[PDB]
């Protein structure tokens, strides 16, 4: 059981003991996404307010 | 009204154990997937452990411990009792064996002093003597198992010289009580036992359903435990206690201590039982060796309704209780 | 001495901020309307509570955080009470109508609304800061904001600060304490939106946190305040190492190098002990072996799971009080006879140890009893997936009828997001399994 | 989030008097408009439905409707008459001759600017408005049709505004004329397309509670109306008291249903109390649970074992054990989780209010979805069929401009949504 990188201060201390080893989107494509629910909404509305004319 | 589910149709113990249930008038079943369960009569692979104990206003209780596969398959049983300290040294029980591969070396480092020592060296898978002769059974198979070393001398019934394999039920509740069941049942081989030549095969492993000669001393190869007793009594001058079962019970106890801490759900928010089949055979010395563990057995037909009832009231009604015993503790 | 900002994103976030920043006050002496005496550089300083609170020549100290909620009533609440001279107006923003527990809602409708106007805010926090390491999210999966809002936010933070580590702290979904019926769609839409963009996310179930308070507090029916002050310590604890003199976790950078060497399997588990109540007439103290071994037990995890059947990538012990290194390892030694502590093949087997030997602080009036030492372990264990397992099956029960998918294909979601948020789950879940047997 | 509230109609502006009534006097509010009580959570949210005036009065955010004065008239008259603003009565003269078509296309068609007028106005004035809310019932002409007219433009001037309504279902125990079935099955086709939560308040299920449980042998208007306030009460509890959801109407649209169509909730109410009468003996939180849950406490005349919950919410009043109230509704899905569909986990949601209402110690109102609502609209098209494919009474209607098409498209509307809650009672 190894105890290794014992490092002390006055807070504390601090160490690793080892008991055996081993055996991005980018802003326009983040733009280009939001608005495209934007006018998805905007058609469901126009949908709606084609049916409520009707 | 406790309720429960049933994800396993195939399973003779616990179709008994439902029955038995509803008959209480207390226990209700529920489809397969409806989550708010008591009980759940698990399926046997991949049985969704992750998602008990999250059901608030429910204790909820498994038929199955999680982790007790590594006792139930013959590669891990092997690689338990070799690596466990707990076993390794004294494991005079089981006999010597070795995990091989399709795709060993410590293998042949015994049977080269066995080559070179005139004794008897046959070994198991489906048996064959030679070495080689099951290597290139195990490359054709595609899949894996152990090579165990075969008992040549075991101990014959008589009349007929038949050759036999104990099976004994245990049934482990929720707190890790360790019960046997007292009745045990020796399957026989309904047919003389060969040293001579092992091609010859229906005659060396008794499986109850490989008998498909079949009935001439005892019912479908079943010998249960007064007659084997009395057996012993007349033929050995000695009882199935003394000879046999005091070893039974010290394996049992054994290779259930092993993996408790592994498998335990004493402080779990989910809670688990399970019903084990322990296959021992005893050779000519009376002395005991443990074959397999079996996680999902089933039991001998004149049996399933004493001890599906003692399911019930050990592992179920202890649990959820309603409105002597047939097991025997092994104490730890 | 390098700069953390927190971001609190909607009411679980927001309250949870209060609960943590009100213990940072009364851990490092600062008072309610932002002095702190010790402080002898007046105005400045790069000492290590500095990491979490700037200066003003007067010698307040504000919080390095904003608040951000769709919604104004919880930020309301900090705007008036008892540490409402402690942040600067700019870091609390709200709107006015919620995500209604829609995650679509939360993202798209609202959140293109008003992403901008929170990265400039967060922006005025960054341009003080001398040396910015990253960020620390507080929120929850269940809600609208919390999930939808969040992932947004995540996104843009890699764009306009790539170069930082952003760390989550998620409240997973829980029925005793939710509110919302679509909780499990909420968390796969926002875990398979914000998965590349964090590097460590501590999941804190509420089902954990409640159990915890009811057998350990002996509170009959846990509050928030309940809750949060008891989560507050556990994220303390995994902080002070950024708030206190050490060499263990000292950078943002050094959690993902020690708790995480696969990137997406980043969800380390957080077990915390001792917890006791305050209104414990006669308490024997608990050593460091006997809360050592209280780590081992599933009763005190965040996340209810069972170690014993996975593996563990990495394991990190942070004690607070009367500890010293020789009581660890003696502690260590008899824990690794008695347990089944199986770590990966290509990972050593090992703790890594902090010690700040100044003991937990508690709220006063609180709960939770003060202790001599405590201990909360931060371990990756492919165990945790069986929260993954237990939230991927509730969405697939809903999701097989489409119960409810029209509430988010009318905010401007698309159907298809479901299944592709699933399918990042179902790859999630595959990773823990091969790396786990 | 403040709520405008519209009363259309006879039965409309009765019920709606009596919610204002109520209401009122578990905010502190007089017959004046003036708070005398003595508890500052009476006004923490009467924003909902209450605009301040000058001299710090409350004024109900409410629009009062009908085709003629004559109920509007009792309104003024009534108790609390005096609290409404008096530019929010908007009223005809010709009446509506229980005829749907009356109040949808010809006499209503003349009012229904004016009172999208006083809408706008009370919405301007609205710091952050969350939607509408209707009292009306279906079986008239007023209610029926000119409320479902106000419904469709409503939606269209506030489009992202939620839409919530009570409305009374007609039965042959309760009826006013035989072409109920008509008006009903016509604006049943206007709440499915155009609002968001649907409260269904059968007369059959309320004359059943007063006849059966009540013990009242001849009950009257004023005896349901009793059972009608004491429900409305309730479902609007976590919108005029707070609480740890932060409750509005679109968080309970988004978690009541998951199909758009299928938004029709059977109400309940427990404990059960007539006019007058005083319950003695408080009930325990078990009994709360039980009779909440009990058919016989439902306020749709609906079997709840004739089909399956899509989800539940239950609204707990009075001083009591949160624990006991949370045991006790897990003992009920608990004990009958065949009757909650599997494919919605968790879909029983529970809020817990501390002041009761009047009169009680503990109260409890039930909300669900359930697929047994199919019971009301398929008694519904049962009385309509036996009158259409005789085309009775159906010149009320030609007459007024309509075609024999619009009923058997409304016919067939509400057999689809019939044959909708079907497809997930076997699921
Ligand atoms: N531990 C804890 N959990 C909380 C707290 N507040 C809310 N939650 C949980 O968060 C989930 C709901 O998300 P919220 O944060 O309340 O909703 P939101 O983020 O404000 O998003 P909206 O839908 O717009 O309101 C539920 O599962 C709650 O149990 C809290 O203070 N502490
Ligand atoms: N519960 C209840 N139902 C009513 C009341 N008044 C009328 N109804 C019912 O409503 C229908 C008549 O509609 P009504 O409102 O009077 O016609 P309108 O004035 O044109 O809206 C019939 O089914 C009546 O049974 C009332 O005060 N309470
Ligand atoms: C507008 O009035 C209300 C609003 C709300 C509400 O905002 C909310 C949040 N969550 C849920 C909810 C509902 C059902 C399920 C299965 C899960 C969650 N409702 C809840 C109310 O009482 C429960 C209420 O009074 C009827
Ligand atoms: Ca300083
Ligand atoms: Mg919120
Ligand atoms: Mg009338």
């Amino acid at each position: 059981m190894e105890v290794i990188e014992l490092n002390k201060c006055t807070s504390g201390q601090s160490f690793e003991v080892i008991l055996k080893p081993p055996s991005d989107p980018s802003l326009e494509e983040i733009q280009k996404k939001l608005e495209a629910a934007e006018e998805r909404r905007k058609y469901q509305e126009a949908e709606l307010l084609k049916h409520l004319a009707e | 009204m406790y309720t429960f589910v049933v994800r396993d149709e195939n399973s003779s113990v616990y179709a008994e154990v439902s029955r038995l249930l509803l008959a209480t008038g207390q226990w209700k079943r529920l489809r397969k997937d409806n989550p708010r369960f008591n009980l759940m009569l698990g399926e046997r692979n991949r049985l969704p452990f992750g998602r008990l104990g999250h059901e608030p206003g429910l204790v909820q209780l498994v038929n199955y411990y999680r982790g007790a596969d590594k006792l139930c398959r013959k590669a891990s049983l092997v690689k338990l009792i070799k690596t466990s300290p707990e076993l390794s040294e004294s494991c005079t029980w089981f006999p010597e064996s070795y995990v091989i591969y399709p795709t060993r070396e410590v293998f042949l480092a015994a049977y080269n002093r066995r080559r070179e020592g005139r004794e008897g060296n046959v070994w198991i898978a489906l048996i064959s003597s030679e070495a080689s002769e099951l290597l290139d059974f195990i490359d054709e198979q595609g899949q894996v198992h152990v090579i165990q070393k075969y008992l040549e001398k075991p101990l014959l019934l008589e009349p007929g010289h038949r050759k036999f394999d104990i099976r004994s039920w245990v049934l482990v509740d929720h707190l890790y009580n360790i019960y046997l069941y007292r009745e045990g049942v020796l399957r026989t081989s309904s047919e003389p036992y060969n040293s001579a030549n092992f091609q010859d095969k229906t005659c060396h492993l008794t499986n109850h359903c490989i008998q498909k000669n079949y009935g001439r001393y005892e019912e479908g190869n079943e010998m249960f435990f007064e007659e084997f007793n009395q057996y012993l009594m007349d033929a050995l001058n000695t009882t199935l206690e003394n000879s046999i079962l005091l070893q039974i019970k010290h394996i049992i106890r054994s290779c259930l201590m092993c993996i408790e801490p592994a498998i335990s759900t004493k402080h779990l928010h989910y809670q688990s039982f399970q019903l084990f089949g322990f296959d021992f055979m005893v050779d000519e010395e009376l002395k005991v060796w443990l074959i397999e563990v079996n996680g999902a057995p089933a039991c001998a037909q004149k049996l399933y309704a004493e001890l599906c009832q003692g399911i019930v009231d050990v592992a179920i009604s202890s649990v959820f209780p309603l409105a002597t015993s047939i097991f025997i503790k092994l104490h730890h | 001495m390098r700069e953390c900002i927190s971001i609190h994103v909607g009411q679980a976030g927001v309250q949870i901020g209060n609960a943590c920043w009100e213990l940072y006050c009364l851990e490092h002496g600062i008072q309610p309307d932002g002095q702190m005496p010790s402080d002898k550089t007046i105005g400045g300083g790069d000492d290590s509570f500095n990491t979490f609170f700037s200066e003003t020549g007067a010698g307040k100290h504000v919080p390095r955080a904003v608040f951000v909620d769709l919604e104004p009533t919880v930020i309301d609440e900090v705007r008036t009470g008892t540490y409402r001279q402690l942040f600067h107006p700019e870091q609390l923003i709200t709107g006015k109508e919620d995500a209604a527990n829609n995650y679509a809602r939360g993202h798209y409708t609202i959140g293109k609304e008003i992403i901008d106007l929170v990265l400039d805010r967060i922006r005025k926090l960054a341009d003080q800061c001398t040396g910015l390491q990253g960020f620390l999210v507080f929120h929850s999966f269940g809600g609208g904001t919390g999930s939808g809002f969040t992932s947004l936010l995540m996104e843009r933070l890699s764009v306009d600060y790539g170069k930082k580590s952003k760390l989550e702290f998620s409240i997973y979904p829980a029925p005793q304490v939710s509110t919302a019926v679509v909780e499990p769609y909420n968390s796969i839409l926002t875990t398979h939106t914000t998965l590349e963009h964090s590097d460590c996310a501590f999941m804190v179930d509420n089902e954990a946190i409640y159990d915890i308070c009811r057998r350990n507090l002996d509170i009959e029916r846990p509050t928030y305040t309940n809750l949060n002050r008891l989560i507050s310590q556990i994220v303390s604890s995994i902080t002070a190492s950024l708030r206190f003199d050490g060499a263990l976790n000292v950078d943002l950078t050094e959690f993902q190098t020690n708790l995480v060497p696969y990137p997406r399997i980043h969800f380390p588990l957080a077990t915390y002990a001792p917890v006791i109540s305050a209104e414990k007439a006669y308490h024997e103290q608990l050593s460091v072996a006997e809360i050592t071994n209280a780590c081992f037990e599933p009763a005190n995890q965040m996340v209810k799971c069972d170690p014993r059947h996975g593996k563990y990538m990495a394991c990190c012990l942070l004690y607070r009080g009367d500890v010293v290194p020789k009581d660890v390892n003696a502690a260590i030694a008899t824990i690794k006879t008695k347990r089944s502590i199986q770590f990966v093949d290509w990972c050593p087997t090992g703790f890594k140890v902090g010690i700040n030997y100044q003991p937990p602080t508690v709220v006063p009036g609180g709960d939770l009893a003060k202790v001599q030492r405590a201990v909360c372990m931060l371990s990756n264990t492919t165990a945790i997936a069986e929260a993954w397992a237990r939230l991927d099956h509730k969405f697939d029960l809903m999701y097989a009828k489409r119960a409810f998918v029209h509430w988010y294909v009318g905010e401007g979601m698309e159907e298809g997001e479901f299944s592709e948020a699933r399918e990042d789950m179902a790859a999630l879940e595959k990773d823990y399994e091969e790396v786990g047997v | 989030r403040e709520i405008v509230h519209i009363q259309a109609g006879q039965c409309g502006n009765q019920i709606g008097a009596k919610f204002w009534e109520v209401i009122s006097d578990e905010h502190g509010i007089d017959p004046t408009g003036s708070y005398h009580g003595d508890s500052d959570l009476q006004l923490e949210r009467i924003n909902v439905y209450y605009n301040e005036a000058t001299g710090n009065k409350y004024v109900p955010r409410a629009i009062l409707v009908d085709l003629e004065p004559g109920t509007m008239d009792s309104v003024r008259s009534g108790p609390f008459g005096q609290i409404f603003r008096p530019d929010n009565f908007v009223f005809g003269q010709s009446g509506a001759g229980n005829n749907w078509a009356k109040g949808h296309y010809t006499e209503g068609a003349e009012l229904v600017d004016s009172v999208l007028d006083v809408v706008r106005k009370e919405s301007e004035s609205c710091d952050c408005l969350q939607g509408f809310q209707l009292t009306h019932s279906l079986g008239g002409g007023t209610g029926s049709g000119m409320g479902t007219l106000l419904i469709s433009k409503i939606r269209e001037e506030y489009p992202d505004r939620i839409m919530n309504t009570f409305s009374v279902m007609p039965s042959p125990k309760v009826s006013d004329t035989v072409v109920e079935p008509y008006n009903a099955t016509l604006s049943v086709h206007q709440l499915v397309e155009n609002t968001d939560e649907t409260y269904c308040i059968d007369n059959e299920a309320l004359y059943d509670i007063c006849f059966r449980t009540l013990k009242l042998t001849t009950p009257t208007y004023g005896d349901l109306n009793h059972l009608v306030s004491a429900t409305m009460s309730g479902v609007t509890t976590c919108l005029r008291f707070p609480g740890q959801l932060n409750a509005d109407l679109r968080k309970l649209a988004v978690n009541m249903v998951p199909f758009p169509r299928l938004h029709f909730f059977m109400p309940g109410f427990a404990p059960l109390t007539s006019r007058g009468s005083q319950q003695y003996r408080a009930l325990t939180v078990p009994e709360l649970t039980q009779q909440m849950f009990d058919s016989k406490n439902m306020m749709a005349a609906c079997d709840p074992r004739h089909g399956r919950y899509l989800t539940v919410a239950a609204i707990f009043r009075g001083r009591m054990s949160m624990k006991e109230v949370d045991e006790q509704m897990l003992n009920v899905q608990n004990k009958n989780s065949s009757y909650f569909v599997e494919w919605i986990p968790n879909n029983v949601k529970t809020a817990v209010c501390d002041i009761p209402p009047r009169g009680l110690k503990m109260s409890a109102t039930f909300i669900g979805n359930s697929t047994a609502i199919q019971e009301l609209f398929k008694r519904i098209s049962e009385q309509f069929t036996a009158m259409f494919r005789r085309k009775a009474f159906l010149h009320w209607y030609t007459g007024e401009g309509m075609d024999e098409m619009e009923f058997t498209e409304a016919e067939s509307n509400m057999n689809d949504l019939v044959s909708e809650y079907q497809q997930y009672q076997d699921a």
